């Protein structure tokens, strides 16, 4: 969007595209570090990387579970976190594209918005699946409940990264003009601002009202109990009956089948002659030692 | 005498195997064959002679002849008669050769005899427990006459279910979708395991007999002859008159009992009136999964006026009590009979308009075709009998082959379709509503008259026969042996859907999750009739 703006000589398009792109770059690096380090902590305490055989981690390590909840809600672009602001500026740049005078830009304007809505909804689904089959429900391996809490500095690093993610989320209106010092010109959303602090205040204070109402409308309410198993229509519950990532991602395989079959088609792996060699994997790492040793020394 | 030709064919195919043969009635025949030569005889009469394996069951005759008795009832339908194949299983080593590797319809009767009597069919592949619950102690065989008292209750071994479900086409990655035993709109306990990959059903196993009361043992211990007619009515609320007529005709065929003329065909009137009640309930449930609900409540309305003639011909709702061994209890009078005639006609008025729903044909063309297809090849092997086998192409009907309550004086029409879909089985039941309404139109205007009851007769001991009725879901075959003037030695009942159940694996295969309750209800199961 920024390159199209500098092609069309539209400074608002350049400003919106560049800061949206670079803000989303910084925010993505933050919450991706959150996600990778937390998944590594889960592997560190358990030993498994397959989410089919990784359930019930939210009760074993709750600090890590909260940190991955923040990271998943930050990556799937949800307000007021840091993955939503950059997508908002990118959508503003898309709307500036949709009003510029060009047939190649007006045709491409709303289509990018439609497909970015596709991508956001698919990301929301993917992180719903990831949090559901990993940090929620009963564990599906004996190796899972044996996992104790995360270490000290691992938890410190992941919580500090999540704190930075939340800070970059709510303080977007104070950090976006800081990035306006690099791409240097006025930011011109189309007559609209979004304000992450009021969404932040309106997402902690609004759920207090049903809490107050249930605190008022309760009479002889017994304390809430979490004792039994899930209701599976009279028969007892088994490990083969829970729905996991295999069964949760079936209608996307149902509706988006042509793209997933296009994955198999455009795969020119058999056309390379020396790809199936015995020692091709070791040969590549053998010349890798040669190449790094000869290119470092010529710089020094 | 009916059945001479089949006996001659069995004698020429097997020279010295028929140890004894006798006739129960003119159309009823039994043969005693050798134990080690049993599977060849029943397979011959099944495949070569075109016989259908109706019911097979054990017996406890250790104080009559010192041997167990396993019967094999076959229905000759190529004139048409009943052939029962009887074997004498040894007492201290109960083992007889199995039929399931040869006839697939012998898969649950030979699983029931493993549980009720403890007899061991050698070579049976499906050895899992069928009727007894999972907490039942092993060697207590209930239907053995000396294993336990009817009133004894063993301690449950386990609280959790220990049943094993097989996955023929799936693997260890497939998920399961329960549909029982406590499911809404099922209204009756029965577990199902849809081994699904997405919404598609790869395989389907099920656990049944959650409603196994154990009334086979109670009918021979605490209960007499006229009182089992109350037991047959309280099996299920919709086949009540089917079980009672099937049991009554088993005891009247066991003796002579020349029943009076109108007491036969009034049972034929009430047998068809009940299938107005049961088919229009299934057609209402057919619209509650196809989609429309204003097609269901309206089938509930035409079901109510079917319940209105059942209110006036008897005076009861659901479980009744109108048949005795000699004849019928309560008797119909003139205006009731003139009246039922045009309320039969106005239903044919109403039924025609409501059937204009499939003429509408939107969810009745995409949801109900290609869904739950029952192979006529498979239906012939497993001997299904209801609208399942009539949709699949076989004109199997008891009222045409074996007229039992004077159906020969009534206009009989057998309707068989060619497609095997859900919509094909609805078309069987739609044409059966008009057919039953023709009998009510032609039955109640030409009653022969005479008496109603024949009582005072003495029950000859150790006399048995087969009783049969055309239930709305197929036939129920009742085999009862008289014990004395008061009690029964043995009463065996097979439900209409008992033969129908072992083919649900081959319907639910290849279909979806969403229409799976429609496939189950397409054949209109009566769990309480089959669970006994
Ligand atoms: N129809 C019916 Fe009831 C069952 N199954 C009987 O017979
Ligand atoms: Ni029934």
């Amino acid at each position: 969007a920024g390159v199209t703006g500098i092609a069309l000589e539209q400074p608002a398009l350049i400003a919106l595209g560049l800061v949206g792109g670079l803000y989303h770059l910084l925010n993505h690096s933050l919450f991706k570090s959150v996600l990778f380090l937390g998944a590594g902590s889960v592997w560190f305490r358990t030993g498994h990387r397959d989410i089919e055989k990784l359930g019930g981690i939210g009760k074993k390590m709750p600090v890590i579970s909260i940190a991955m909840l923040v990271g998943l809600m930050a990556m799937a672009a949800l307000p007021p976190l840091n993955g939503f602001a950059g997508e908002w500026v990118i959508y503003q740049s898309f709307f500036k594209l949709s009003n510029s005078g060009a047939f190649v830009a007006r045709l491409l304007g709303p289509l990018l918005a439609v497909g970015l809505a596709i991508t956001g909804a698919l990301a929301v689904m993917c992180m719903a699946k990831v949090y559901g089959v990993t940090f929620l429900g009963a564990p599906r391996t004996k190796e899972a409940e044996n996992a104790t809490c995360a270490p000290l500095l691992m938890s410190v690093s992941v919580v500090a990264l999540a704190i930075c993610c939340v800070i970059g989320g709510v303080a977007a209106p104070w950090l976006l003009p800081m990035l306006s010092a690099a791409v240097p010109l006025p930011l011109e959303p189309a007559n609209t601002t979004v304000s992450q602090p009021m969404i932040t205040l309106l997402l902690i204070a609004c759920p207090l009202l049903p809490f107050i109402i249930m605190a008022i409308c309760k009479g002889d309410r017994l304390p809430s109990r979490s004792r039994g198993a899930a209701w599976v229509c009279g028969y007892d519950h088994e490990k083969s009956m829970v729905i996991t990532a295999h069964g949760f991602a079936m209608p996307v395989k149902q509706a988006f089948a042509p793209v997933l079959k296009l994955r198999k088609w455009l795969n020119p792996v058999s056309l390379v002659p020396g790809w199936q060699c015995e020692g091709s994997a070791l040969l590549f790492r053998r010349m890798a030692l040669v190449e790094l040793a000869v290119l470092v020394v010529i710089i020094v | 005498k009916l059945g001479q030709h089949y006996l001659a064919a069995l004698n020429e195919a097997f020279p010295g195997v028929v140890l004894d043969h006798a006739w129960q009635t003119k159309d009823q025949l039994t043969v005693t064959v050798k134990v080690n030569y049993l599977p060849e005889v029943v397979e011959f009469l099944y495949y070569k002679q075109g016989g259908w394996l109706s019911v097979l069951f054990g017996n406890d005759e250790r104080k009559l002849n010192g041997h167990y008795a396993v019967y094999y009832v076959l229905s000759m339908e190529k004139t048409k008669c009943w052939i029962t194949v009887r074997v004498e299983v040894d007492a201290n080593k109960p083992e007889y050769p199995s039929v399931t590797p040869r006839v697939p319809a012998a898969v649950w009767g030979e699983r029931e005899v493993r549980d009720m009597y403890g007899l061991i069919p050698v070579g049976l592949p499906d050895e899992r427990r069928l009727v007894l619950p999972d907490d039942w102690p092993d060697e207590l065989y209930p239907l053995r006459k000396d294993s336990m008292d009817y009133r004894q209750r063993p301690a449950p071994t386990t609280d959790a279910e220990t049943y094993e479900f097989i996955n023929e086409l799936g693997d260890k990655k497939n998920n399961v979708v329960p549909i029982g035993p406590l499911h809404v709109t099922s209204d009756e306990p029965g577990h199902f395991r849809l081994f699904v990959d997405g919404e598609n059903i790869i395989d389907a196993d099920y656990r049944l007999f959650y409603v196994h009361r154990g009334m086979e043992k109670l009918a021979e211990t605490r209960m007499g002859y006229n009182e089992v007619t109350f037991l047959s009515d309280r099996v299920c609320g919709i086949c009540g008159f089917a079980h009672s007529t099937a049991y009554t005709t088993s005891v009247e065929n066991a003796m002579g009992i020349q029943v009076p003329e109108r007491a036969q065909m009034i049972r034929a009137i009430l047998l068809e009136v009940e299938r107005l009640h049961s088919h229009l309930l299934n057609l209402g449930l057919a619209c509650h999964f196809t989609g429309f609900d204003s097609g269901f409540m309206q089938f509930f309305r035409v079901r109510e006026t079917s319940m209105k003639m059942a209110e006036i011909l008897t005076g009861a709702r659901k479980t009744y009590g109108l048949n005795l061994i000699g004849g019928i209890r309560r008797d119909l009078l003139k205006d009731d009979m003139i009246q039922t005639r045009q309320l039969a006609q106005q239903m044919r008025r109403e039924v025609q308009e409501l059937v204009d729903v499939l003429l509408s044909t939107p969810n009745m063309e995409q949801r109900t075709v290609g869904i739950g297809r029952l192979d006529p090849e498979i239906a012939r092997d497993f001997s299904n009998v209801g609208p399942m086998v009539r949709a699949s192409g076989h004109a199997r009907d008891t009222r045409a082959d074996h007229p039992f309550v004077g159906y020969g004086l009534l206009p009989m029409e057998v309707h068989s379709e060619q497609g095997c879909d859900v919509i094909s089985r609805l078309k069987v039941r739609i044409n059966e509503v008009y057919t039953a309404l023709n009998m009510i139109d032609y039955g109640l205007d030409n009653l022969p008259g005479g008496p109603l009851m024949v009582e005072g007769f003495t029950y000859i001991p150790h006399r048995f026969a087969l009783g049969f009725a055309e239930a709305p879901r197929g036939d129920d075959i009742h085999w009862s042996m008289t014990g004395d003037n008061q009690k029964l030695y043995r009463w065996r009942c097979r439900a209409a859907t008992y033969a129908n159940w072992p083919t649900l694996r081959y319907m639910l295969r290849g279909n979806t999750v969403s229409d799976a309750p429609l496939i189950i209800g397409s054949l209109d199961p009566c769990y309480s009739c089959t669970d006994r």
